[PDB]
């Protein structure tokens, strides 16, 4: 159980760079054209 | 409205024999399959002693047209069992290998056209109906493992 | 993507083979390295890995255009067919690898729906070399150009569909991680191919 | 509003009683005669085809479809008939014919007489409401057959006509004088519901006394099969109760008796709620606005999208494994001349995909017509004052942008949970270097049998938990490579790619093993030496339903699976105890000690063939116990899968996706907060936008919203399609036979984007289903052209088109082409023909991906 | 029977689980206009 | 104009990129830190 | 020669029939939406 | 050479070719407003 300790903790960082980034190019988009 | 039933056309079967639909035989597993048991040894001699009159020389005739065709049986090179020859190396049905890596769409053109050297092409021998149904027959033959 | 891509193996030499011949194979018409410092281990070295039948082939050459191409007249001729593992190994890997892994998968296990399977002992058994070259010409099930399994027929030459036939014996028994390595097909040529 | 708007709205809501009526009765007994035909089409002289394979299990389980019937019939009824004027049968007669035929034209025959028989009925009714019509006004295609117009000024269904020739004498419904008759439509729900009831027993006496299907507890103890008289449990399927291809006796409410018994029990209970409602009808306040039949149209027909949703989910458990569609595969079925893989299955997955696809157009469909309904409301000054809770508990416009936020935030969820992890595991299976982290596989080595004695290369670490140890690869004394025979791996161990065979990942160089003597808790009887990559096996488990049917399959088979459980470990630990045996013999170091161990492992030997043939056959006991909710091919169980998982979760945000548009519609028909804070207000449910302003503005309409609810829609359903069809939802490229789904005994035809390349590689293979891939493909991208934000192009090009024509008609002196005007559509009409387009492109794709065949294995 | 019954539960849960967020937002969000 | 708040994010983001990339790259190159090794 | 000519003759027959459909789409599309 | 000049000359008296008709048309529509 430690594959899915350390599997989980991929996934984990998985989701916050791909939806950090996702919600960063919405925020990036709105500098450009309001901010 | 569209499909007025659908127009589809009539089906292919085998030969007619007198008061037994032919086209209803071709879909009926124990009547397609008493007839690829004939092809399949080529002689009437394996078939249920329950066998009608009209039946058992129906097939007769049958036979005695395709011997002058020279076909060769399937029984004897693969056996009245399966599991061929392997001298000849004559292909065993009851093989449960040999059974998962073929598909009976598959196995329809390698009766056809032949397969490789000594398995021989019944493309000029048998109508296609008639292959359908010794594929059905080669199901039959699998073991288990 | 672009620049940031490895290093080469050494083992993989890039010293050059010899080019493919202008000349059909089928031809009626007249038939079918040096000592610089590093250049023999290079040639010796091309000799192993380098494959030198895996462009497609001349037209004329194909299967079906060859005279004896068809499978009622190929000669599957044992005592060359197994001869050599290095060969069977440089040229059968080349070719599945580009030619057959997308339906019969990345270890020859199946991929497309009811796909051959290569390393069942029950296939194995039951199918002789002609019967496999029969397969690969004719292709398998009804269809324009072979059926599920297409026919090779224009595609492929009878020398190419041999290396196949070979390289195809040794998936026998293996585990489903990929491809027939040289010792693989080693076992399998000293076992009677 | 002036164009070809008049048109497909040319029957609108509100109408009289009498022509809802009159019309749905001419729709029945048109539908009557449609299946007459069907009928026809299913008799044993024609090809197979899909619809007469639609029908085929039914008609095998009625008794009237007769599987094992070949003898020809050549007199039945009337003296002496080989064959006549069209023959003995009109055209029938020059083909063999069966008993079954004879029953199917009975059949189809009945289904058309009774059909035509209501069509007029129905006209009766409709056109009698008018005060009658004319030959010419009902058939209107004859003022233009010159001759007959003697006969087209004959006025039928009138008030007092002689008795052939009424229609309504009193006018209407409401002006008969008959007291039993109902005056509004809650007062009508009771004889309704009587009337449904009624119907139900009349399938049952049909059932029971012209079908001889007898209800339970009254069923036959003997029946008539093809080898003579037998016990109903032993007489195989459509004569009895025996399953054969299960090899089991079936439930009795898994029979069509159970179905007649159920005939009367529902007949029952309808005949007494509709007694109920006679003397008790509706009536709160909440439900009288309902009278109005653009109101209740709303409510009728998004139910009866529901009811089509249900009969889809009940109708796919109930029948997957029947052995109606089993014996389907034995008829040896032959379309377009080919051969099908399992036609049993491909039927069944038709019909409950059929249904499903009714219920999503349905419930879209009665939403949009609710919101027609409020707009009307709206735009003449009463809906603020609508009195009925149903509509007033959400009028209030912030509990609206309440409601709608937080199913976006549900959805939002929910789909980036699904797709994200779908994308983790195509990144695992196809081993991407990122740069920042590598992807890894699957990949097992079995460490038992004889192949856990091949040797194999092995670097090993000595302390992982030391940065900065390092490994050596394992020697003999001598310096050469030691081999490692695969049953002794351990964790921790790499072992080169290439040693491996693998080409497939050139970006990383070893597999480490991650985990040695494996067993998989369901999958094969083996135990391995696993890389779990980045493969997220554990994810099968996040799934409510994995656990809900474990559970209950195990409280069901509880000792069997202890001792299966008991076997397993009994094997482990034989196993165990004989590779260190072979331990011993290959480092014994000299021949006193050799024959020792050997002689050791040659007495322990017997004991685990015990062992290992023991653990096999209670792990094939276990494995053949029957199915709960997730099912093999033959009904037995199956854990849940990654596939059953991330189906769980794209129906919840998939749904929610697909359904956001209608919940625009039902709260934001008139004004949605955009509008509001603007003072906008839309004057009409279907206008295309108002734009450039503020941006632009196209899309906001209640048609519009209807549309792209049917849009979204195409997600959910295709997840659907692909599960149905045996396609692996949890990835974007997986494999058939990869060592995952070897390992685990899963069969699957694909994962998203190889499913689509695996299942055309059979579809290629008929030259029918490929005809109908090329005019599918066609008739969707063209919904581009009308889809794209570019009328105005297309417009001006038109216009300068026709210019062009009439300038080519002016010179060369032809007449027809003076005046051509090429017409272009307008920005909703292009909107609606642009959705049908791609709606049925898409779904003429996906017929083929049902009609190639099934091809999972089980 | 099982079968059929534990999928329509869940296709009802599912509606019901929703109605019950919907309505823990509702209730305790009711001093805060949306805007 | 960017926000504090949203140079810390970006900040979390570079920080599991090269935790990533330092456990990848380490012990290809530097047959040390074995148990990130593949 | 022979085959030629018939072949030709199809073809023909094929540019009449979907040419001659398609322009009646657009006549029929006219006769709808207006005159 | 050859070939390069083919194809080059191929596509040259494809422009070449437009205008001839396009000057066809002018010509012998002159006279004709196309309003
Ligand atoms: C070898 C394969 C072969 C070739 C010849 C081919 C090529 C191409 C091309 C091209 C130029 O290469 C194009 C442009 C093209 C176009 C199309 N094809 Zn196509 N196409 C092929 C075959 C087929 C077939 C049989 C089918 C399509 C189908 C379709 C359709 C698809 C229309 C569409 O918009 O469909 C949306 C749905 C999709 C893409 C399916 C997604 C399935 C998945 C399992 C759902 C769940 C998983 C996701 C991550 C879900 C999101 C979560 C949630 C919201 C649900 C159109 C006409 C179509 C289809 O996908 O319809 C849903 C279809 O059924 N096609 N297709
Ligand atoms: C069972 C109850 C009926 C129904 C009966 C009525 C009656 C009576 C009235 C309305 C009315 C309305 N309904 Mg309604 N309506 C139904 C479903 C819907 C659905 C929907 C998504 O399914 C929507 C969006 C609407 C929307 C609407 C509006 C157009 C209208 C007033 C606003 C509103 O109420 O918001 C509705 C918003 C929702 C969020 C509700 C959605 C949930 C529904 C209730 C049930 C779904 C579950 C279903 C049972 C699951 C099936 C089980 C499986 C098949 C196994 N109804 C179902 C079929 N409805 C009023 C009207 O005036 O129109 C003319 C009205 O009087
Ligand atoms: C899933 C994403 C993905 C991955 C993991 C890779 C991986 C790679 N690409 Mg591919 N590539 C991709 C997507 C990807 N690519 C996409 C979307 C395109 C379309 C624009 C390409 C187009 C492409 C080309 C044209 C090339 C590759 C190349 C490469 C390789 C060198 C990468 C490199 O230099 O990076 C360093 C890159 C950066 C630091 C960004 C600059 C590497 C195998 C090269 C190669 O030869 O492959 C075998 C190469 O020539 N890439
Ligand atoms: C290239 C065009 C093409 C052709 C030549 C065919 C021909 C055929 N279709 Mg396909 N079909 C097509 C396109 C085509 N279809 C398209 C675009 C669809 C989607 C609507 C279909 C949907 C389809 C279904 C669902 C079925 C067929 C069937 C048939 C067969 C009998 C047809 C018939 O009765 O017509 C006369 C009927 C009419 C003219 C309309 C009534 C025949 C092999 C049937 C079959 O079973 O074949 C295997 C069948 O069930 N057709
Ligand atoms: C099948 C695809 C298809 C076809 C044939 C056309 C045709 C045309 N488009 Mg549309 N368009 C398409 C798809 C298509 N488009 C797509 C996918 C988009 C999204 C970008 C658009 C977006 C669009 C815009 C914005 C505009 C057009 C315009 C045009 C016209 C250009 C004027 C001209 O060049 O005359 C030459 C005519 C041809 C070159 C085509 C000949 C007829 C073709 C080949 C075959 C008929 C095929 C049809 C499918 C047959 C079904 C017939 C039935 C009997 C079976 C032309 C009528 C312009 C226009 O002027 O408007 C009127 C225009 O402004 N197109
Ligand atoms: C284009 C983009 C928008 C998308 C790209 C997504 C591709 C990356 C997504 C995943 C990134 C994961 C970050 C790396 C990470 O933390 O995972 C590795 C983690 O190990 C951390 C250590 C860091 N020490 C402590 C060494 C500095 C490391 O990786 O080096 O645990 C695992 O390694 C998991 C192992 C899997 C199975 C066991
Ligand atoms: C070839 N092998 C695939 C099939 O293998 P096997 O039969 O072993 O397993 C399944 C699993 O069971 C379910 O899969 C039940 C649904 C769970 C709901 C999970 C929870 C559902 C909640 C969703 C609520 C959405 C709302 C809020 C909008 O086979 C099936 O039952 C699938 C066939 C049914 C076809 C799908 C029916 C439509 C889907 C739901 C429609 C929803 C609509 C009413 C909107
Ligand atoms: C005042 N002007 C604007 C306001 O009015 P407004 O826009 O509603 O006017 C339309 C617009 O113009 C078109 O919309 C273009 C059609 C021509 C393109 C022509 C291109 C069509 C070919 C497309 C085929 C591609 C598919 C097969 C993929 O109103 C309509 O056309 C309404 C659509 C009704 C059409 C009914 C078609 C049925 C005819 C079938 C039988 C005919 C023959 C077999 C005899
Ligand atoms: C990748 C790309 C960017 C690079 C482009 C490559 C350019 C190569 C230029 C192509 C060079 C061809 C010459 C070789 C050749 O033609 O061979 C012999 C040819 O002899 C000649 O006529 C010689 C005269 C050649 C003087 C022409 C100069 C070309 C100008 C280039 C302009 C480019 C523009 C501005 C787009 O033989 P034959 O046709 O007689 O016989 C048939 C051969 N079986
Ligand atoms: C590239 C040249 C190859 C080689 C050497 C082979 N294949 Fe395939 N294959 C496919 C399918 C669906 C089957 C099953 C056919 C059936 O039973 O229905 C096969 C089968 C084979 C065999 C076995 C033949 C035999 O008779 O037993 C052999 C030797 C074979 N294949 C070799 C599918 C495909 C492909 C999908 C389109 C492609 C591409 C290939 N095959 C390619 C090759
Ligand atoms: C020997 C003279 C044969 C007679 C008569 C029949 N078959 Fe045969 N067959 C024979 C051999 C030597 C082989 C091996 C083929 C090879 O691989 O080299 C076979 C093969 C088959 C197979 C398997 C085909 C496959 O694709 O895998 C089938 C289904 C088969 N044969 C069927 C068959 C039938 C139905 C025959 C009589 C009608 C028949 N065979 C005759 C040898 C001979
Ligand atoms: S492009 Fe069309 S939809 Fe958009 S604002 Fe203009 S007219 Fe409206
Ligand atoms: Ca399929």
């Amino acid at each position: 159980m430690w594959n899915v300790v350390g599997q989980i903790i991929s996934v984990l960082c998985f989701f916050i760079l791909t939806v950090g980034t996702l919600f960063g190019i919405v925020y990036v988009s709105h500098l450009l054209s309001r901010g | 409205v569209m499909a007025t039933g659908c127009f589809v056309g009539a089906r292919n079967a085998s030969e007619p024999r007198l008061g037994s639909s032919s086209i209803a035989a071709s879909r009926t597993a124990p009547a397609y399959l008493r007839e690829a048991q004939v092809l399949y040894e080529g002689s009437t001699d394996g078939l249920p002693k329950d066998t009608p009159a009209d039946e058992i020389a129906h097939y007769k005739a049958m036979l005695a047209e395709l011997q002058t065709r020279n076909y060769a049986a399937c029984a004897g090179c693969h056996q009245v069992n399966g599991g061929g020859n392997k001298a000849i190396n004559a292909t065993n049905f009851q093989d449960a290998g040999w059974q998962a890596n073929n598909s009976s769409p598959g196995m329809v053109t390698s009766i056809v056209n032949g397969k490789g050297k000594v398995m021989p092409a019944y493309k000029d021998k048998l109508t296609l109906q008639q292959i359908n149904y010794l594929v059905e027959y080669i199901r039959r033959f699998e073991k288990k493992r | 993507g672009g620049c940031f891509v490895g290093s080469r193996d050494p083992n993989e030499t890039r010293y050059p083979k010899a080019p493919m011949p202008l000349q059909n194979q089928t031809s009626t018409l007249k038939t079918a390295a040096q000592n610089t410092p590093g250049a023999r281990e290079a040639a010796a070295l091309r000799d192993r890995v380098t494959p030198l039948n895996l462009q497609q082939v001349n037209e004329q050459d194909v299967a079906g255009n060859d005279p004896l191409g068809s499978p009622a007249r190929v000669v599957l001729d044992e005592g060359e067919m197994y001869r050599d593992p290095v060969e069977i190994y440089r040229e059968g890997r080349a070719l599945f690898q580009n030619n057959c892994v997308g339906c019969h998968g990345h270890n020859g296990c199946g991929n497309v729906p009811r796909s051959t399977n290569f390393t069942d002992p029950g296939w194995q058994e039951n199918n002789s070399d002609g019967g496999i070259y029969s397969s690969i010409y004719n292709g398998k099930g009804i269809g324009n150009g072979g059926g599920a399994m297409p026919a090779y027929y224009n595609q492929l030459s009878p020398q190419q569909i041999r290396y196949l036939v070979a390289y195809l014996r040794a998936f026998k028994g293996r585990q489903c991680n990929g491809l027939p390595t040289l010792s693989d097909v080693e076992r399998m040529v000293a076992e009677r191919q | 509003a002036n164009g070809v708007k008049r048109w497909y709205q040319k029957l609108e809501l509100p109408m009289p009683p009498e022509r809802i009526f009159g019309a749905h009765m001419m729709l029945i007994g048109g539908l009557a005669c449609l299946i007459g035909t069907y009928f026809f089409a299913s008799m044993t002289m024609w090809n197979d085809g899909y619809v007469n394979l639609t029908l085929r299990p039914r008609l095998i389980s009625l008794g009237i479809y007769d599987p094992y019937d070949t003898e020809q019939i050549q007199r039945v009824w009337l003296p002496l008939i080989g064959e006549f004027s069209t023959s003995k049968l009109p055209f029938f007669g020059q083909y063999p014919l069966t008993m079954t035929d004879f029953r199917l034209f009975g059949w189809g025959c009945f289904h058309i007489g009774l059909g035509l028989w209501l069509v007029y009925a129905g006209a009766a009714h409709y056109y009698g409401a008018r005060g009658g019509a004319t030959i010419g006004e009902i058939f209107w295609l004859l003022p233009y057959v010159p001759g007959l117009k003697g006969l087209c000024q004959i006025k039928w269904f009138t008030p007092e006509g002689p008795w052939y020739k009424v229609g309504l004498p009193w006018g209407s419904f409401a002006n008969t004088p008959w007291p039993i008759l109902r005056r509004t439509y809650a007062d009508a729900l009771s004889p309704h519901t009587i009337y449904i009831g009624l119907l139900f027993f009349i399938w049952g006496f049909v059932l029971w006394f012209v079908l001889d299907k007898p209800p339970v507890p009254l069923q036959p103890a003997q029946v008539m099969t093809p080898n003579g008289l037998m016990p109903l449990e032993q007489a195989p399927f459509p004569y009895g109760w025996f399953d054969p291809y299960l090899n089991q006796v079936m439930h009795p409410m898994n029979t069509i008796n159970g179905e007649t018994t159920m005939c009367f029990v529902w007949g029952v209970l309808f005949v007494a709620l509709g007694a109920y409602w006679w003397y008790r009808p509706p009536r709160s306040i909440n439900i009288t606005h309902l009278e109005d039949t653009k109101a209740v149209f709303h409510v009728h027909l998004t139910a009866i999208g529901y009811v089509s949703f249900a009969l889809a989910i009940v109708g796919f458990l109930a029948l997957r494994n029947h052995p109606s569609y089993l014996m389907l595969n034995d008829m040896n079925v032959i379309i377009y001349g080919k051969k099908i893989v399992n036609p049993g299955r491909m039927i069944h997955n038709m019909i409950t995909f059929n249904h499903v696809q009714v219920g999503l157009l349905y419930v879209a469909a009665g939403v949009f017509h609710g919101g027609q309904y409020l707009h009307g409301l709206n735009i003449s000054g009463a809906y603020k004052q609508a009195r009925s809770k149903f509509i007033t508990w959400f009028q209030n416009p912030d509990l609206q942008t309440k409601i709608v936020g937080t199913t976006m935030f549900v959805s939002f969820v929910t789909v980036v949970f699904g797709y994200g992890m779908i994308c983790w595991n195509t990144g695992a299976e196809l081993d991407l270097n990122f740069g920042i982290y590598q992807f890894r596989s699957f990949r097992a080595i079995q460490m038992d049998g004889e192949a856990g004695n091949i040797g194999y290369r092995v670097f090993r670490p000595k302390n992982p938990w030391d940065p900065t140890a390092g490994g050596d690869w394992v020697k003999n004394p001598d310096g050469t490579a030691k081999l490692v025979k695969a049953r002794n791996l351990q964790v921790g161990d790499r072992i080169l790619n290439e040693e491996l065979g693998i080409g497939s990942s050139p970006t990383y160089s070893f597999t480490t093993i991650e985990e040695i003597n494996y067993k998989p808790e369901w999958g094969q009887p083996k135990l391995y030496a696993v890389q779990w990559g980045s493969w997220t096996h554990f994810l099968r488990k996040v799934n409510p339903l994995f656990w809900v049917d474990k559970g209950i399959w195990y409280l069901q088979n509880q000792k069997t699976f202890e001792a299966t459980r008991k076997a397993d470990e009994a094997y482990l630990a034989a196993h165990l105890k004989a590779v260190s045996l072979l331990n011993q013999i290959d480092d014994a170091q000299t021949e006193e000690a050799k024959q020792k161990a050997q002689a050791e492992l040659d007495k322990f030997r017997p004991e685990l063939e015990k062992a290992h043939a023991n653990m096999l056959e209670w792990n094939e006991r276990l494995a053949s116990t029957p199915a709960v909710l997730y099912s093999n091919l033959r009904d037995q169980h199956r854990d849940g899968e990654i596939n059953d998982a991330i189906f769980f979760w794209l129906m919840i945000g998939g749904w929610l996706f697909g359904f956001i548009p209608l919940l625009r519609i039902a709260f934001h028909n008139y004004q949605s907060p955009w509008y509001r804070d603007f003072e906008w207000r839309k004057q009409s449910p279907d206008f295309p936008c108002i734009g450039p302003v503020k941006g632009g503005t196209c899309g906001v309409s209640i048609q519009d919203q209807l549309w792209f609810c049917i849009l979204f829609s195409i997600k959910p359903l295709s997840a659907i399609a692909w599960y149905l069809d045996g396609g692996w939802i949890a990835t974007m490229m997986a494999r058939g036979n990869e060592a995952y789904y070897l390992t685990h005994n899963i069969s699957h035809t694909g994962g998203v984007f190889l499913y689509m390349w695996n299942e055309t590689t059979w579809i290629w293979t008929d030259n029918h289903l490929t005809a109908m891939l090329l005019l599918g493909h066609l008739i969707w991208f063209v919904s581009f052209a009308l889809w794209f934000k570019d009328r105005g192009s297309r417009a001006e090009g038109g216009d300068i088109q026709s210019r062009w024509v009439r300038l080519m008609g002016k010179r060369l002196g032809i007449k027809t082409l003076q005046e051509v005007r090429f017409p272009v559509s307008n920005l909703a009409t292009a909107k609606l023909w642009g959705t049908v387009f791609f709606y049925t492109g898409t779904f003429v794709l996906v017929f083929l991906y049902f009609a190639d065949g099934f091809f999972q294995n089980r | 029977m099982t079968a059929i019954l534990l999928a329509c539960l869940f296709v009802l849960g599912g509606y019901a689980a929703l109605w019950g967020i919907i309505k823990f937002v509702v209730a305790n969000t009711k001093d805060i206009a949306a805007n | 104009d960017i926000s504090k708040v949203a140079w810390a994010w970006f900040g979390v983001l570079l920080a599991i990129c090269l935790i990533g990339a330092f456990g990848n790259y380490v012990p290809k190159l530097f047959v040390k830190m074995l148990m990130f090794l593949n």
